[PDB]
RNA sequence: AGCUAGUUGGUGGGGUAAUGGCCCACCAAGGCGACGACGGGUAGCCGGUCUGAGAGGAUGGCCGGCCACAGGGGCACUGAGACACGGGCCCCACUCCUACGGGAGGCAGCAGUUAGGAAUCUUCCGCAAUGGGCGCAAGCCUGACGGAGCGACGCCGCUUGGAGGAAGAAGCCCUUCGGGGUGUAAACUCCUGAACCCGGGACGAAACCCCCGACGAGGGGACUGACGGUACCGGGGUAAUAGCGCCGGCCAACUCCGUGCCAGCAGCCGCGGUAAUACGGAGGGCGCGAGCGUUACCCGGAUUCACUGGGCGUAAAGGGCGUGUAGGCGGCCUGGGGCGUCCCAUGUGAAAGACCACGGCUCAACCGUGGGGGAGCGUGGGAUACGCUCAGGCUAGACG
């Protein structure tokens, strides 16, 4: 059985993103789908749709990177050079909306949920609740 | 009690012109001219390029020094810039800057620091009206700093104003000379001051 | 307010008692996982209605003897003896791990 | 590790051993010497060092070495332990206080007078 | 300062205890621990068990001594 | 016996009462029920006496006694007028 | 690693202000423990304090709040209240009186003594102020308190002079013997005037009381100093304590002589075995200054017990393997509940401290006023993504 599918997604797209894959697939959850909302939203991946492989509900992600660089190592600059998950299984992260963090001096994301929704951190932070504290993304 | 001794002999340690002996630190005898050096034996020989410790220290030196201010004074003055708000850096310098002989010095009523120091240390100072004997007074914006009406007839007081005539004091600052008046305009502002030193060091000093 | 639990009763051996099994989910407060705490309550059964297994509420009281400060309050769920099982099988492991 | 395995079983603190059992946790512990030595240095260094067994108000029977050039201390005279380890001697992991009862300090020292419990000098 | 108290009494080495050790016995009276000095180690000169040798004793400690005269 | 009095919180040379209410059992710098105003007998501030007298009314009318020197003060604050 | 005999429960009784195995009887056979029972060690606890970027580590002196003890143990009486420091009864150890029969004691109250200890004060003034006991009051008691004394113990303010003054004295130090250094530093010119002398000399004080009014409101009137002739103001007035550490690097400051693995320095790495910037002194220099160095201890550096924020092929570290118990963890869809979680309201978070502001001692330390914050917990209300739960549905995991 697969232990943290969100931590596996993540990771799905993190292995992805490194070998620049155009496209990679992950189950179909609405969860997983809302948290590919505030990425495509956000501008951290080309976007996403659903797929059925060999009968099996997915979800088609396409990832997005930079310019094509200049000499040696010509590959383009990431656009999500980072990705961790935090409000793991058995050590769960809640915060509160004063605990909402500034994530990379506000330049990144911390994906929340919230009871009113699956929130970016300056989402919830101007709707003024707090949650699962799931993941920073940069 | 603060230094007491050679003044003209730590113009050259700091390499750079200290006016604390007032006078003849401007006449052809500062020992700043024709004698740039360090004092001591091994003056005169070659000096190593300074540690970075050592970039910070005089540069903490070359500004205490200035101001004739023991350490211990200069040290709890520093830690007061921090926790209030704005620029460490030059809200500390208008903390020196509000110091009663300071400003003494700084409106020309005194050759030196440490005639300013003396002027107040016996009293000689008026602010608003009351007689205050501590150097270590702080100035407010807006303080009165008048001479005593007693020593406002001792010669070494008109000796003073009567070189004053004529001479522009600081914008943050206005004396009135025949009455032998003063007021703290303002807290003078970095560029108001024309110090030798960089702030940034010396803070980067107590960051160890 | 009088301070009111819900547990399980976990014996039926007494006279007009019964004891009382409450959980407790509360965060680690360096490590932050939810930890599962729990605590026995001796409950009073003046009429022995309340039987091994019934989930019943529980409720600060007048203190009925040492070690008894919490009247049953009511019937939440009957009889679920699988909590049972799990508090009797912890009791019984206890038998190895001594010599 | 694990989050459930801190949960479990959690860091252990350091407990930190001290290095002075001068007794008490005292700055200062008076004594009366046993034997008063010299005793030859570890491999890189060689000299004669003067030491002290020492009978300490603690209860302890434990070496004192005797700074500056010269001393004073006898068999039954009276000290008070400084702490502090002489690095080249084994087992002296406490130092003798000059200018203390029957201790005296360093004759004719004129740099270091705080150390060697020294007065100041007059000059005429 | 340099006190002034030291001896330059004569002895017989006795044994070849480890580390330039060796168990001079006094021409005077008992014998010593009797290290070997620097300036002779710097210079080498083995010493055997049965050389007259000459000994610096300090009156802080009898006990010791160091063999100044190589033999 | 629930009283009205005054508990020094100055320095040396520098009394600064806090007129207060506190059971006479109580240290007179001890715990208080309620701060309720505050005396310089120097009078070296041109506000040198708060009171609060419609407060302090209260605390009489279930039983609490104020000191000679309390009841000084009170009555220079008015809080006997009835005119 | 197992503990428990009033031990756990019952009925009834005794008791107390009042619940209760608090005690008694009788009945039942229970209660606790790996979520750390029992046993051993240590320890008053907090408000706070110290540190730290913070999470945290540490501590609980003074001050404020609670607990406990009053030479040790036990006991009750009196009382609203004690099982009572300066009340009582008894056992024990001790000191003292003793006519040997028997008695009196209790500073962990203020000072003071002795012991130990590295070490910690005056056998002070005073009831003027605030507070407390009694009293109609007058007033009385108060080693609570307010002041003074001693101690650089901490914090803080302040002085040992300012200006003029040689391309530069004497002395010391170094030298390429030309000179360089201590250095405007001293001398000395001139000005100021710490201490000290003189007079004036406080606030803290206004009530209780008296009188008018009805012992009220209100008004009016009178006494009242320890500190102390102190603070402060006015006047006179003399150039008038500087010390301590360091200078091989970390770490800022260098030369000469002495000494030759010696004498010694040393926090660590290390110097010295004939030129030592490391040892000892001198000159010079660096650092602080009525202070300056050391040890002990705490935190930091330490991310070196790693929640933030470490690791296990070879550096310290995968259990020799399996099964499996507890526990921890949980695929997709739907719905109820809302325990975790989040939000709002509200009560609370004493004062002091800490933080911002203003203000009072000529500044400061100190002190006053006002403001704001705060986790946590109680309560009421709301939200349901996630975690939990109950119900159903699925087939990607698991099994067949
Ligand atoms: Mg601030
Ligand atoms: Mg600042
Ligand atoms: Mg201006
Ligand atoms: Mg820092
Ligand atoms: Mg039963
Ligand atoms: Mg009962
Ligand atoms: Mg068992
Ligand atoms: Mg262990
Ligand atoms: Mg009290
Ligand atoms: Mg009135
Ligand atoms: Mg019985
Ligand atoms: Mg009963
Ligand atoms: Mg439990
Ligand atoms: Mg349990
Ligand atoms: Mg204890
Ligand atoms: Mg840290
Ligand atoms: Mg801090
Ligand atoms: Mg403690
Ligand atoms: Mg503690
Ligand atoms: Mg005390
Ligand atoms: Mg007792
Ligand atoms: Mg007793
Ligand atoms: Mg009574
Ligand atoms: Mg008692
Ligand atoms: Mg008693
Ligand atoms: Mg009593
Ligand atoms: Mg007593
Ligand atoms: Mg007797
Ligand atoms: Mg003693
Ligand atoms: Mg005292
Ligand atoms: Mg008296
Ligand atoms: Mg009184
Ligand atoms: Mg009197
Ligand atoms: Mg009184
Ligand atoms: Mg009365
Ligand atoms: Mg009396
Ligand atoms: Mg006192
Ligand atoms: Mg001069
Ligand atoms: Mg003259
Ligand atoms: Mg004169
Ligand atoms: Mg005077
Ligand atoms: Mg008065
Ligand atoms: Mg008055
Ligand atoms: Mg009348
Ligand atoms: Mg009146
Ligand atoms: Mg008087
Ligand atoms: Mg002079
Ligand atoms: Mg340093
Ligand atoms: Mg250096
Ligand atoms: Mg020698
Ligand atoms: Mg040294
Ligand atoms: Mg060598
Ligand atoms: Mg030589
Ligand atoms: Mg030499
Ligand atoms: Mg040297
Ligand atoms: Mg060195
Ligand atoms: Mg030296
Ligand atoms: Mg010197
Ligand atoms: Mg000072
Ligand atoms: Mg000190
Ligand atoms: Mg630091
Ligand atoms: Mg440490
Ligand atoms: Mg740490
Ligand atoms: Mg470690
Ligand atoms: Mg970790
Ligand atoms: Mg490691
Ligand atoms: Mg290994
Ligand atoms: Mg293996
Ligand atoms: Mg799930
Ligand atoms: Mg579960
Ligand atoms: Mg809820
Ligand atoms: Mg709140
Ligand atoms: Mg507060
Ligand atoms: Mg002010
Ligand atoms: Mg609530
Ligand atoms: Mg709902
Ligand atoms: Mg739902
Ligand atoms: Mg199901
Ligand atoms: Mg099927
Ligand atoms: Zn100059």
């Amino acid at each position: 059985m697969l232990t943290d599918p969100i931590a596996d997604m993540l990771t799905r797209i993190r292995n992805a993103t490194r070998v620049y894959k155009e496209s990679t697939d992950v189950p179909a959850s609405r969860f997983k789908e809302e948290i590919l909302r505030i990425l495509a939203r956000e501008g951290f991946i080309k976007g996403y749709e659903r797929v059925d492989v060999d009968g099996k509900p997915y979800l088609r992600v396409y990832l997005k990177y930079g310019p094509r660089r200049q000499g040696p190592d010509p590959r383009p600059e990431q656009v999500i050079h980072h990705i961790r998950r935090i409000s793991k299984p058995g050590r769960r992260v809640y915060v509160g909306v004063k605990e909402i963090p500034r994530v990379r001096r506000g330049l990144g994301i911390a994906i929340l949920s919230t009871s009113k929704g699956v929130l970016t951190d300056r989402e919830a932070r101007k709707l003024g609740v707090g949650g699962e504290l799931i993941c920073e993304v940069w | 009690g603060r230094y007491i001794g050679p003044v003209c002999r730590l113009c050259r340690r700091e390499g750079v012109k200290l006016y604390l002996k007032g006078e003849r630190c401007y006449s052809p005898k500062c020992a700043m001219e024709r004698r740039p050096y360090p004092p001591g034996q091994h003056g005169q020989k070659r000096a190593r390029r300074p540690s970075d410790y050592a970039v910070r220290l005089r540069e903490k030196q070359k500004l205490r020094r200035i101001y004739g201010i023991s350490e211990r004074q200069f040290r709890n003055l520093f830690e007061e810039a921090s926790k209030k708000k704005g620029v460490t850096g030059s809200v500390f310098l208008g903390l020196l800057e509000s110091r009663l002989d300071n400003v003494v010095y700084r409106l020309g009523f005194a050759v030196s620091r440490r005639q300013a120091r003396q002027l107040v240390r016996h009293g000689h100072i008026t602010v608003n009206g009351r007689r205050v004997d501590l150097p270590s007074y702080r100035v407010r914006p807006g303080d009165e700093i008048a001479v005593a009406e007693k020593s406002r007839n001792l010669e070494l007081i008109r000796q003073n104003l009567e070189a004053m005539k004529g001479r522009k004091v600081g914008p943050w600052l206005s004396l009135d000379v025949e009455g032998m008046k003063g007021k703290f305009l303002r807290l003078p502002d970095r560029e108001d001051l024309a110090l030798p030193v960089n702030e940034q060091l010396v803070i980067e000093f107590y960051s160890r | 307010p009088k301070k009111v639990l819900t547990g399980v009763v976990v014996s039926d051996k007494m006279q007009k008692t019964v004891t009382v099994l409450v959980e407790r989910q509360f965060p680690h407060p360096l490590y932050g996982k939810v930890i599962k705490r729990s605590k026995k309550y001796l409950a009073h059964d003046p009429e022995e209605k309340y039987k091994l297994g019934d989930v019943v509420e529980i409720i600060e009281s007048r203190p009925i003897s040492k070690r008894k400060r919490f009247r049953v309050l009511r019937l939440v769920e009957s009889g679920r003896m699988d909590l049972v099982e799990k508090y009797l099988i912890r009791r019984q492991n206890y038998q190895s791990l001594s010599k | 590790p694990t989050i459930n395995q801190l949960v479990r079983k959690g860091r252990e603190k350091v407990r930190k051993k001290s290095k002075v059992p001068a007794l008490k946790g005292a700055p200062f512990r008076r004594g009366v010497c046993t034997v008063v030595r010299t005793v030859t240095p570890k491999k890189p260094n060689s000299a004669l060092r003067k030491v002290a067994k020492v009978r300490l108000t603690s209860g302890y029977e434990v070496t004192a070495y005797i700074p500056g050039e010269g001393h004073n201390l006898q068999e039954h005279s009276v000290v008070l332990i400084r702490g502090g380890r002489v690095k080249d001697l084994p087992g002296v992991r406490y130092h003798i206080v000059r200018g203390v009862y029957d201790a005296a300090g360093v004759k004719d020292r004129k740099k270091s007078r705080s150390k060697y419990g020294t007065k100041k000098p007059k000059e005429a | 300062a340099k006190e002034k108290d030291t001896i330059r009494t004569e002895g017989v080495v006795t044994e070849a205890l480890p580390n330039a050790t060796f168990r001079v016995k006094l021409d005077s009276g008992p014998e010593i621990l009797a290290y070997i000095s620097g300036k002779m180690r710097m210079h080498y000169i083995r010493i055997l068990p049965g050389d007259r040798v000459v000994v610096e004793i300090t009156p802080y400690d009898p006990t010791r001594g160091r063999i100044v005269y190589r033999k | 016996m629930v009283k009205i009095r005054l508990a020094r919180f100055g320095s040396k040379h520098n009394p600064h009462y806090r007129i207060v209410v506190t059971d006479a059992r109580r240290k007179r710098d001890g715990k208080y029920i309620e701060k309720i105003g505050y005396y310089d007998p120097r009078k070296t501030t041109p506000d040198w006496l708060k009171v609060d007298v419609e407060r302090a009314r209260y605390w009489l009318s279930v039983g609490a006694q104020p000191t000679d020197t309390a009841r000084r003060l009170l009555r220079q604050a008015g809080v006997f007028r009835q005119e």
